[PDB]
RNA sequence: AGUUCUAUUGUGUUAGCAUGGUUUCGA
């Protein structure tokens, strides 16, 4: 209203407020969180992590099952790094160079964990 | 048979009275103007007889 | 185990930066309990007359349902697991001491009178009331027990509704004269039948 | 137990409204449910909708 | 039984008039066996259509109070007939207090979902 | 002609409470002629219906056919249909004849078999409410679109 | 391979002439005079198709004409 | 670390693009617990592969239209009776509830992103930086003009391909009672929370008036013939109040129920906090909730003591490290 | 009271706008009425007639409407609908992928680069299957997976 | 059918108030 005839004579507590509340968030703060809010919150507890989805997919496998699945894989793995390029030893890339040896260590690690530490449990 | 329903009358009547007591604390406890004149009242009594 | 049980609800969490409100009543709490009884140290939890826990409200959401207190902080005292009277904050001084002096009757040495105004005043460094037994006290006590059936407690309280007071009839009349009847259908041997009929 | 139904007629009258113009009521307002009516749930089969209100106590 | 009444000031009330007017009424209640409840403030309220009464001017705002009562049914009219004669007071309304809702139990979660 | 007699339809009140827990039963046969909902012998709605009064007629009360009714069709989803489609799908699989490594004149070359075993090409799944679907095709055009 | 199993057929998807709701028989005269008006707020007439559904009410001078039954009779003889 | 520049800032979230960003892999820490190591491990494997992949693979075609204009109102009109009380969106923030995890084909964006990135080693390989830049431009453009691509119920798709608009058969408006479908809008508004409509409710009054200050019918409103005579009371006695107006509708300064003042901005501030997460409304309850202790905050606690999920998610991550990984099967063994 | 603003149209095109609202709040009827007294006789016979005629004129307006729309776009309903009707793709030809046990038929009565074109196609795939080229591509047979594969070890 | 209690109220009576057609006035 451009009419001086409106309620002026009042004290404004909004701003009161605000002016407050700079001690704990500064204006130059964010303005937004990235957890957000309930429909935000809500996807980070159904999402899973890259370390949670390898677990579920092998849940069901076996002990029967996976070793004799891992030993196809690296069996193939070596066949291409030996006779696939006719015979070289300074490949351009490092794919499968690198696959290779992450694979291998997996293997031996296996070979120290017998049952705890010894061959019987008394 | 009658004095049987008779025990179960009580009970219900006793349940529905016992929901209007909760209706009627809230608005105690809600005015402010019944507990100010209250404690007022108190204070000038012990500092009379003192 | 103790009857009553007072649960002391404060939300600290929010001000763990900032103290504003929820630390300035506990200071002057902590100070002002020990003193009036003669967080808190193991020993000095034993000798009061009531079991002080204290539970955050902003650390489970399924007790901060259940209270569904209004405001915050707010005492809540308990007796035999039941809601009791509740200690809207923001009051003046003397309603602290009124909410206490309740809670130790309940369960039912003190601070005598002559030496109330001094600890009082001097617990507000750190930064009882001559009434009788309230009458509503007595009747909520003698409503629940008489379900349990007691034989020599019962009588005890029995005996101070009625003693050179003659001044509340309306109300504690009508439990006075059945309260009698109860004690007289607990002897082993046969009731009286004048006794009765009269 | 065997009990027969009562007879439907009860007392009062029906409803009429004053002539001229002053339009007034003599025995019976409008809300006036006849004695040889329908059951309720007959006449309203549909019920409650989904945004009524399930506490009439105003 | 209880009761409720809204009373709507003008800009020409001051705190002293406000005060004097509530210790009035507070008389009545007393009279036919009462007891006030409690009083609050609602603060200033923006009117439609300006307000033309006589004898008083014309105002286009005012401070809207409300204060809670119990007392006889018979004073509402003693009640209702003294607000008019006294001068501040444009409009005024008595509501009967009910069970559910009221402003005194029921007062969150209104406009928010 | 003496014989005839009108008995009440028990499916009116019966079937308000069935789509009021699962609301998810229109969408099915939607299209066709004889299903509104401002239902045919064939629809869903029909069919969970028929089952719990045929039930209730040996002895079991409204609210016990229910969860009989309820567990009956549950095994047909996952006894039959999901074991139907994971069958169907498994074979998809095994079709690998394209890739150049399929046939010597070793490491697979293409990703066709691994985009197939999440179902995202021809292999899709089958899901119960509705707001599934309506997601799934978003995701399809977002997938679309980052190829070209 | 996730298609619908059977095919469109609904009314919605298909416009056809039909009449989605009731409502009492009307007097051929009392219609006409109805049907007259909105016309004037500017093939066969709109009211002879009315007629065809049934929908006015046989009036005195008015009456529904019967089926055609000389010109519908259509037998076959053979032997048994 | 080397010259990568991933497409999670630099293709979207600027201007148009960051209205919306659905998260797909939460995000722990950067070196910390085994889950940190093993994402950027799985990471360096990935990358380099991309450069030896064929051609093969990409399956690119034209995208025709899906839904027509006379079967998206079927779907649109049907998909409203599951929830009345709101409006068709698409909610992919919650599509958990009714797609797996494992199955979710949104994954797919991941990878593909990844790639998008990875494939621009024109930046400096062969052309420089040059004209690297101006092919940047280019696909902010692209995606830009096709944003409306992915909403067939939307209008956007239909002015994509340009299709002309449905005609839908003509419905009566007299109907029976039987019959009503009131809009989500209003319908919301009549229930009140169970709570009957008053004199003091001048924020719901306001949509049962016309543009002269008539009350309307009970067959425009569609509402219950109980509520209809109350809801006549409740405007009749505000206009007798001089708080409602007389042959006008209301403005936008008296939309508020007649209650506490300072009541109004602590609950109107609550809803910003969960919707969206506003920080500003945070740190003005808090200052509040010692200024004004006889308010209430039973919305503002309840929230702020329903975070304790974060908490116990660190025990699960703890466990995690020792193969604790019964915690997440036994909850997905319901059956 | 009713106000309109004209802004890039016609001052003919506006005034026709506030002239139908006086209609729907019966303006006319009313500024008329008020003019002349109106016995009260003649208000209770007409008050009744007006909740007869009105009602009547809602439902011959609807039918009006069909019979343009339809106009324009021919067709006509019959009774066409009845139960005893299965509603059935017409050819139908999308259905579920071969289980192996029909491919081989397929290329027993198909072996006659037109109609050679299948030949060396589908008969790798039965190879391939089998594990003849690769040691990977060997695949599962369909009465290994169902019997102690998904019936028991369901991941639920 | 009838009595008691509880929810519901454009049915009878009711003095001041608000709005409005007509009418009235012109520091």
């Amino acid at each position: 209203k451009s009419i001086k005839k409106k309620i002026t004579g009042t004290d404004n507590v909004f701003r009161h407020i605000m002016e407050e509340s700079f001690a704990v968030l500064p204006e130059d703060g964010p303005e937004f969180e990235e957890d957000g809010g309930v429909s935000a919150k809500q996807q980070k507890s159904q999402i899973l992590s890259e370390r949670q989805r390898a677990v579920l997919t092998y849940a069901g496998f076996t002990e029967a099952e996976k070793l004799r699945l891992l030993d196809e894989k690296i069996d193939m793995l070596n066949k291409k790094l030996d006779e696939d390029y006719e015979l070289r030893g300074a490949p351009q890339n490092l794919v499968y160079l690198q696959l290779r040896d992450h694979l291998q260590a997996a293997k031996i690690s296996y070979r120290e964990k017998l049952y705890v530490r010894e061959t019987q449990k008394r | 048979e009658k004095k049987v329903t008779q025990s179960l009358q009580t009970a219900r009547v006793s349940r529905r009275k016992v929901a209007h007591v909760l209706w009627l604390k809230k608005l105690q406890d809600s005015s402010d103007f019944l507990q100010e004149q209250e404690e007022a009242a108190r204070g000038v009594a012990a500092l009379a007889r003192a | 185990s103790k009857p009553v049980t007072v649960v002391y609800a404060h939300a600290s969490s929010m001000e763990t930066t900032r103290p504003a409100s929820s630390a300035s009543l506990s200071r002057f709490l902590s100070n002002l309990l020990p003193r009036l009884f003669l967080l808190l140290s193991p020993s000095q939890r034993q000798s009061l007359p009531f079991n002080f826990v204290t539970v955050d409200v902003a650390a489970e959401p399924r007790l901060g349902a259940f209270l569904a207190l209004p405001s915050v902080p707010a005492l809540v005292c308990f007796y035999r697991k039941k809601l009791y009277s509740v200690l809207a904050p923001g009051a003046s001084d003397v309603a602290l001491l009124r909410f206490l002096k309740e809670a130790a009757d309940l369960s039912e040495s003190r601070v005598s009178p002559e030496n109330v105004a001094e600890a009082v005043h001097g617990a507000r460094v750190a930064a009882w009331a001559e009434r009788k037994d309230v009458q509503c006290l007595l009747t909520q006590l003698g409503v629940a027990m008489t379900r349990e059936q007691a034989e020599e407690v019962q009588t005890l309280k029995n005996e101070l509704v009625a003693e050179d007071r003659s001044e509340d009839a309306v109300l504690t009349g009508g439990r006075r004269l059945f309260a009698e009847l109860q004690l007289q259908l607990t002897g082993d041997s046969p009731p009286d039948r004048e006794a009765l009929s009269t | 137990p065997v009990v027969f139904p009562h007879t439907r007629a009860r007392a009062g009258g029906k409803p009429i409204m004053m002539r001229g113009k002053s339009g007034k009521w003599h025995w019976l307002g409008p809300y006036w449910k006849p004695p040889w009516a329908p059951s309720n749930k007959a006449r309203w089969p549909t019920g409650p909708e989904e945004w009524a209100w399930s506490d009439p106590t105003r | 039984v209880f009761y409720e009444t809204f009373v709507l000031f003008s800009k020409r009330v001051q705190r002293a008039d406000i005060r004097q007017l509530l210790k009035q009424q507070e008389a009545l209640i007393t009279k036919h066996h009462g007891s006030m409840l409690a009083v609050r403030d609602l603060g200033w309220r923006k009117t439609a259509f300006r307000v033309i009464k006589p004898r008083q001017g014309i105002f286009w705002f005012g401070r809207l109070f409300y204060f809670s009562f119990g007392a006889n049914p018979a004073a509402i009219t003693e009640m209702s007939q003294s607000l008019q004669s006294t001068n501040g007071v444009l409009r005024h309304a008595t509501v009967r207090m009910k069970k559910r809702h009221n402003l005194m139990t029921y007062n969150h979660h209104i406009h928010a979902r | 002609k003496l014989m005839d007699r009108k008995v009440h339809n028990k499916y009116l009140s019966l079937t308000q409470a069935v789509l009021k827990k699962y609301p998810n039963m229109r969408f099915q046969d939607c299209y066709v002629d004889g299903n509104d909902w401002s239902y045919r012998a064939d629809h869903p709605v029909m069919q969970f219906v028929a089952l719990q009064l045929r039930l209730m007629n040996l002895g079991l009360d409204r609210h016990a056919a229910f969860r009989e009714a309820e567990q009956a069709f549950y095994a047909r989803r996952m006894q039959l249909e999901k074991q139907q489609k994971l069958n169907m799908a498994a074979a998809v699989v095994a079709a690998a004849a394209r890739d150049p490594s399929a046939f010597a004149r070793s490491v697979p070359s293409s990703s066709l078999p691994r985009l197939t075993a999440m179902g995202l090409g021809d292999v899709q799944p089958l899901f119960t409410s509705g707001q599934a679907y309506w997601q799934f095709e978003i995701a399809k055009s977002q997938a679309n679109h980052l190829l070209r | 391979m996730n298609g619908c199993s059977k095919r469109k057929s609904h009314r919605l998807l298909k416009p056809v002439f039909e009449l989605q709701q009731s409502f009492p028989k009307i007097q051929h005269w009392q219609g006409a005079e109805i049907l007259h008006r909105l016309k004037q707020k500017e093939s066969l007439e709109a009211l002879k198709l009315l007629e065809m559904f049934k929908v006015f009410n046989e009036t005195a001078r008015f009456k529904y004409p019967p089926p055609p039954v000389h010109s519908l009779v259509r037998g076959c003889a053979f032997p048994f | 670390k080397e010259d990568r520049s991933p497409s999670f800032e630099q293709q979207f979230l600027n201007d148009k693009l960051l209205g919306q960003n659905t998260l797909q892999f939460t995000k722990v820490s950067e070196k910390g617990t085994a889950d940190a190591l093993f994402a950027e491990c799985l990471e360096s494997i990935r990358h380099r592969r991309f450069k030896l992949d064929p051609d093969v693979d990409n399956r690119s075609s034209e995208a025709v239209e899906k839904l027509t204009q006379e079967e998206r109102a079927i779907a649109e009109k049907i998909f409203q009776r599951v929830d009345p009380e709101r409006k068709i969106a698409p909610r992919l923030e919650s599509r958990g509830c009714y797609i797996d995890p494992l199955w979710d084909p949104f994954k797919r964006v991941e990878e593909l992103q990844q790639q998008v990135a990875q494939d621009l080693t024109e930046y400096a390989k062969l052309v420089g930086a040059a004209e690297a830049r101006r092919q940047r431009l280019l696909v902010r453009a692209s995606l830009r003009r096709q944003y409306r691509m992915h909403d067939p119920l939307s209008e956007g798709h239909r002015r994509f391909f340009g299709a002309q608009r449905a005609d839908p058969f003509p419905t009566p408006h007299r109907v029976h009672e039987r019959f009503w479908d009131p809009s989500p809008d209003v319908r919301v508004a009549l229930k009140n929370n169970n709570v009957p409509i008053s004199w003091r409710d001048l924020h719901i009054l306001h949509h049962f008036v016309g543009e002269n200050g008539l009350i309307l019918p009970r067959r425009t409103t569609h509402a219950s013939r109980y509520q209809q005579r109350c809801i006549f009371k409740a405007i009749c006695m505000a206009r007798r109040m001089a708080l409602f107006p007389y042959d006008w509708k209301p403005t936008q300064g008296e939309l508020m129920p007649v209650m506490d003042p300072l009541q109004y901005l602590v609950d109107e501030l609550t809803s910003r906090y969960k919707a969206t997460g506003d920080l500003r409304a945070d740190a003005m309850l808090c200052v509040m909730l010692s200024k004004y202790p006889k308010l209430n905050y039973f919305r503002y606690l309840q929230y702020k003591a329903q975070t304790q999920k974060s908490e116990v998610e660190a025990m699960q991550q703890q466990e995690e490290e020792d193969r604790g990984d019964f915690s997440r099967l036994l909850r997905k063994y319901k059956r | 009271s009713c106000h309109r603003h004209v802004f890039r149209a016609a001052p003919a095109a506006v005034f026709a706008s506030v002239q139908r609202w006086g209609r729907r709040n019966n303006v006319h009827k009313l500024t008329l009425l008020v003019q002349t007294y109106e016995k009260p006789c003649v208000k209770r016979t007409r008050i009744a007639e007006e909740k007869a005629y009105y009602p009547r004129w809602f439902y011959l307006r609807y039918a009006t409407e069909v019979i343009r729309y339809s106009l324009k776009h021919h067709l006509r309903l019959g009774q066409a609908l009845d139960p005893n009707d299965d509603q059935r793709l017409d050819a139908v030809k999308p259905l579920r992928l071969p289980s192996s046990e029909e491919r081989r038929q397929h290329l027993r009565h198909m072996e006659d680069v037109k109609l050679v074109l299948d030949i060396h196609s589908t008969r790798e795939l039965l190879a391939l299957e089998e594990g003849k080229h690769a040691r990977w591509g060997k695949s599962l047979s369909e009465e290994e997976l169902g019997k102690l594969f998904d019936a028991k070890r369901l991941d639920l």
